[PDB]
RNA sequence: UCCGCAUGAUUUAUAUGUAUAAAAAUAGAGGUAGGACUUGUUCCUACUCUCCUGUAUCGUAGAAGAUGGGCGAUGGUUGAUGAAACGGAAGUGUUUUAUUGACUUGUCCAUGAAAUUCCAUUGAAAUCUUGUGCGGAAUCGAAUCCAUUGCAUACGACUUUAA
RNA sequence: UCUAGUGGGCCAUUUUUGGUAAGCAGAACUGGCGAUGCGGGAUGAACCGAACGUGAGGUUAAGGUGCCGGAAUGUACGCUCA
């Protein structure tokens, strides 16, 4: 289902920009691409496809589109929010604030955990009566 | 006299002690004050580029 | 990795000829060190010129001036093979032309078992017209709607997973 | 022979910023391993800390700065605590080495409830006194006060944020 | 990375000997290490050129006394075990204990069938292979130098697979229950302020 | 009372191909897998705990302490000095990497 | 007297010793025409050399900081009147036990320690 | 030799939560009641839950975890028994019910942890054996040598018989 | 000035002669073993690195980093089914 093609939304895995989002706008060859960001802090590349996993967005981009161009269509288009709005951008979401959590977060997580598991099972043994 | 070896790089007294100069040393001196030219020449990029 | 030298070098001047001619060359070479040697080993098979009479006058680093740009790079080159030598000509697709020299070089050690000191880059170029491209590979990724599957990859590895021995599940594709 | 005389001048100690007072840290040797208590100065190279002895037990000691972990919890007001009495004399044991014999069997004068001397439990008191109201003011801080740290099963203290 | 007390390993799609490469590690690392399923591994390499290297295996003996010569073991297992100990200093007391600390077995008894399974991804067929590229069951082969327990296992091995499809199906109407209390619970919101 | 300790185990001593040198041994450190991440467990305390026959001081638990001083290879693997250099009947076994020189 | 560090413990046993009953202990130089010991083989014993001598200052003094020095008489105890704190008194194995009593009791009041004493 | 005793030692303790049992493929239907309709090589139902592989899930606060309460369901954990059922590949384990104990931190309080006044240690219950008062009766065996036979045999050994 | 031992050599690179060839015989240069331990080539008198008092710490040479075995089941591009 997931291609490599130009305007395909990716995410970059491996490298300083692990975490971040991009898109396609020119092929190289199999083993390279040429992507760009709207972000200010991701410039112009070119990244492997070894460091970068697909996603399931395609935008209608022209091939070898400028970064003036690539952000317009980006902005246009909901791709941010169209990303966000998925089950992969929330899982790692809440990977992040769980990996930011300190010592006192965990704290507050156990004993939400606690009241939440006393709550379950209550709940669980009054549907068993049903 | 001398038991042991300081290493001027690392000891800021004995850097003192020798090099009394290094007290008054002044570096990462500012000199791009001006215009800042760029001083490619015509010729010489064609020649940096030609084939 | 390699880098790109432009070195202009003349004879050292004689009572003879006291204005020698300037030659210049675009040579790969890791370090200035390295491409003034070329230089010297190129210059001596043309000119009768060594280092000890002649001298280099300039040398000057070059940077891709399109590194943003993906391109089409034409390299012709004269290797010596176990038997003889041989003139071949490779196509590849790259940003910068010391990426597409390094790929060159790697392919050649792959398909041929041709060392550095084997081989003499002849010319490099750009090529521009899409019906300049001869080979069908390079130019079948010139179509603008160019779409293949992800190839194929030893999974995703992590800095810390990867190295985990044991794994809960079998990964699946 | 009197011998030479060391250039080996002493200098105050410098501390991590984060052992400020006020700060929650975790005991991670001694008796008290593992609590979590409240840092109200530091003397020269020691936190002088106590978790509020009403709700975890540990008193007004020092800890070595180096056997702490500091933890990122919201601050607690300290400044209305009287610190300046405590100094390394008020640390400090008797004097015995000398005058006096290791004999066994003191344990039980030893032991608290008889051993502990006058304005002690009073200070401790007055130091409870003045910090529970912002201890109290944070939700969960007087529970994880009370809790003690441990590692379970996938910890890793190189990547965890204390 | 782990240091579990036991850890049981599901040999099937496994290669014979980048999995004896991590357990001989583990092993000399000081962890018990039990495998099952080992008639289910691989090696690459078409049946042909794995039976030849098995039969010039078979063809080395003690020429006066066979008795005391090579013993040639033909069981899966017992397969993984000769590979497991060639990786180990077994002439030692230190890579006897090793090897000692090894339990390898065909099929999944019933000590082990009731606990966790684990996978080493770095012996993986699916993953180090290249698709197309032939490969062997030690399975099918121990069978064809002399294994002669090929279908018992197989009809144990199916019995097992119904009683553990059952044992999921009642695990699984459990955890639904579980998850369609916990979905409403009154603390996921402020569960969900801490990305749990 | 609960675990505040890193699990670890002793691999071997220091070592070239023929020649071992048991003033240093190898430390594999449960969740260390790189030599960036050692760092953190560097001058950390690490004690090697068993159990003898006859009680000393009233207990039968001996202790031979030692300190981890630098990273060994890219897998988080740490060279560590003991006060009494580790038998080599415990490589293999379990040590306890504490966090006495603490520094967060 | 202060900080006695031994380079080696070993006394050099001398090789093939334990394994020949006519061979002793005593260190012998090897100087066979094959021999591994004097080639200094890996694995071999080691030979005596002067690297392994001892610190002047610390060498001849016993972990206690003293020098062991002969006494067979009471005189060689006066000898050791000033050098109380560097030389102790080893009282000679063929001293009668009157003798020997005279000797202890007479270190015993120039305060010189005694190593042979009981 | 079993029960009761009540003690010591041992270690499960290579322990420090040493918790987690579907199967199968890897350009797949991954499967997660997966959803979905009639058990059907139909689903157009769900269409992104797959692709942070587990950095997950369960559990984790209380003098090594004490002493008394107000409220919240009407549950949860762990032992002593009960009728048991299912487990044979090495089943020595897994589940339901009833009698009957201890704890419950789901939320909110009260008292007590010190002087072990800066680290250099292990906290206890239980499971298997023996070191001893013994109440309760003891239901209870064999092998070999010395003998014997030759279906055996250098000697051992082997096949028989025996009181 | 006096005197000891030696007056059987051998190996490797390069240049060779005699020989069908030889782990053969004979010449030249250099480095070695003999008299040279140590790290590496699984082993080895000569090959590679390197020449050694007794130790601590650090870094390397030649050589290696799947397990035996200390060290990436590292990264990038290709070829190969025997």
């Amino acid at each position: 289902k997931r291609y490599v093609e130009v305007g395909r939304v990716v995410l970059v895995t491996k490298g300083e920009y692990t975490g971040k989002l991009a898109v396609i706008v020119d092929i190289v060859d199999h083993k390279r691409a040429l992507i760009d960001s709207p972000c200010s802090e991701f410039p112009r590349q070119v990244i492997r496809y070894g460091s970068v996993v697909l996603t399931h967005i395609v935008m209608k981009l022209p091939r070898g589109a400028r970064s003036g161009i690539v952000a317009k269509k980006w902005k246009a288009q909901d791709v941010c929010n169209k990303w966000a709005s998925s089950a992969w951008a929330k899982k790692l979401e809440a990977k992040k604030v769980r990996s930011q959590l300190n010592d006192f977060d965990r704290f507050a997580v156990m004993r939400l955990k606690k009241q939440r598991r006393e709550q379950v099972n209550v709940a669980v043994a009054k549907a068993l009566k049903a | 006299a001398h038991v042991q070896k300081k290493n001027p790089l690392k000891n800021k007294a004995v850097l003192a002690r020798l090099n009394p100069y290094a007290k008054a040393y002044k570096a990462n001196v500012k000199l791009n004050t001006g215009k800042t030219p760029k001083a490619a020449g015509e010729k010489f990029l064609t020649v940096l580029h030609e084939n | 990795a390699l880098k790109e030298y432009q070195v202009v070098g003349r004879k050292v001047p004689t009572e003879h000829e006291p204005v020698p001619k300037l030659f210049r060359m675009r040579l790969f070479a890791p370090n200035e060190s390295v491409a003034k040697s070329r230089y010297w080993y190129f210059l001596k098979m043309i000119n009768k010129v060594k280092k000890a009479t002649g001298e280099i006058v300039a040398i000057n680093e070059i940077s891709e001036p399109k590194p943003l740009k993906a391109k089409v790079f034409g390299i012709w080159i004269r290797y010596d093979s176990r038997s003889g030598t041989h003139n071949m000509y490779k196509e590849f697709r790259d940003t910068t032309r010391v990426g597409a020299v390094e790929a060159m070089y790697a392919d050649m050690a792959a398909r041929h078992r041709a060392r550095f000191r084997s081989i003499r880059i002849l010319k490099v170029v750009e090529v521009e017209k899409k019906e300049d491209v001869r080979r069908n590979y390079v130019k079948q990724l010139l179509n603008p709607h160019l779409k293949f599957p992800l190839p194929h990859r030893r999974t995703g590895v992590v800095g810390l997973a990867g190295k985990k021995v044991f794994a809960p599940h079998r990964p699946s594709t | 022979n009197v011998p030479k005389k060391a250039r080996k001048a002493v200098r105050p100690t410098k501390l991590r910023a984060s052992l400020a007072p006020g700060t929650v840290c975790i005991l991670l040797a001694g008796r008290f391993r593992g609590k979590r208590v409240v840092v109200l100065s530091q003397l020269e190279d020691t936190l002088v800390v106590t978790g509020p002895y009403k709700v975890n037990g540990v008193p007004i000691r020092r800890v070595n700065h180096r056997y702490v972990i500091a933890t990122s919890a919201p601050k607690i007001d300290v400044s209305g605590v009287s610190v300046e009495k405590f100094t390394k004399a008020y640390f400090a044991k008797q004097k015995r080495s000398g005058p006096v014999k290791k004999d066994e069997a003191f344990f039980a004068e030893n032991a608290p409830k008889n051993a502990l001397p006058a304005e002690r439990i009073a200070d401790q008191k007055a130091v409870d006194a003045k910090l529970l109201p912002a201890i109290k003011a944070i939700p969960n801080m007087k529970e994880y006060l009370a809790a003690s740290f441990a590692l379970s099963n996938g910890d890793r203290p190189h990547l965890m944020k204390f | 990375s782990e240091f579990q007390k036991v850890v049981v390993i599901d040999a099937k799609g496994h290669l014979l000997g980048r999995l004896a490469s991590v357990v001989a590690k583990q092993l000399l690392g000081g962890q018990k290490v039990v495998v099952v399923r080992c008639e289910e591994l691989n090696i690459s390499g078409h049946f042909f050129r794995n039976k030849l290297k098995y039969l010039a295996y078979l063809r080395k003996a003690c020429r006066y006394n066979p008795s005391r010569g090579a013993f040639h073991f033909r069981a899966p297992s017992r397969i993984f075990q000769k590979a497991v100990r060639g990786m180990l200093p077994h002439k030692t007391a230190r890579g006897q204990a090793a090897l000692e600390h090894l339990q390898a077995v065909e099929g999944i008894p019933p000590p082990f069938d009731k606990q966790k399974r684990v996978v080493v991804p770095a012996a993986l067929r699916v993953l180090r292979l290249k698709p197309g590229r032939k490969y062997c069951t030690v399975g099918r082969l121990s069978s064809e130098v002399g294994w002669k327990y090929s279908d018992i296992v197989s009809k144990l091995e199916e019995r097992r697979k119904v009683k553990s499809a059952a044992f999921y199906q009642a695990k699984l109407a459990k955890q639904k229950k579980i998850a369609s209390a916990k979905a409403a619970s009154s603390v996921n919101g402020k569960l969900a302020e801490f990305g749990y | 009372g609960h675990r505040l300790y890193v699990k670890a185990k002793h691999l071997s001593f220091q070592r070239s191909k023929h020649v071992i040198h048991p003033g240093t041994s190898l430390v594999k450190i449960e969740g260390c897998d790189s030599k960036e991440e050692a760092q953190f467990y560097l001058g950390k305390r690490i004690c090697f705990v068993y159990k003898s026959n006859k009680p000393v001081r009233g207990s039968k638990i001996r202790v031979i302490w030692g300190t981890v001083s630098r990273p060994h290879g890219n897998s988080g693997v740490v060279r560590a000095r003991f006060t009494h250099n580790l038998p080599p009947k415990t490589f293999g076994a379990s040590l306890r990497v504490m966090l006495y020189p603490s520094n967060v | 007297a202060v900080n006695i560090i031994k380079k080696r413990t070993k006394p050099f046993k001398r090789h093939q010793s334990d394994r020949f009953k006519r061979v002793g202990e005593s260190w012998r130089k090897p100087r066979g025409i094959d021999s591994c010991v004097r080639r200094r083989f890996r694995g071999t014993i080691s030979m005596p050399k002067i690297g392994y001598g001892n610190n002047k200052k610390t060498r001849y003094c016993m972990p206690n900081g003293l020098k062991a020095f002969l006494v067979r008489n009471v005189s060689d105890v006066e000898l050791l009147l000033m050098h109380n704190k560097t030389y102790a008194a080893e009282i000679a194995g063929n001293v009668s036990a009157r003798k020997r009593v005279e000797i202890v009791e007479k270190a015993r009041a120039l305060g010189v320690k005694v190593t042979n004493a009981g």
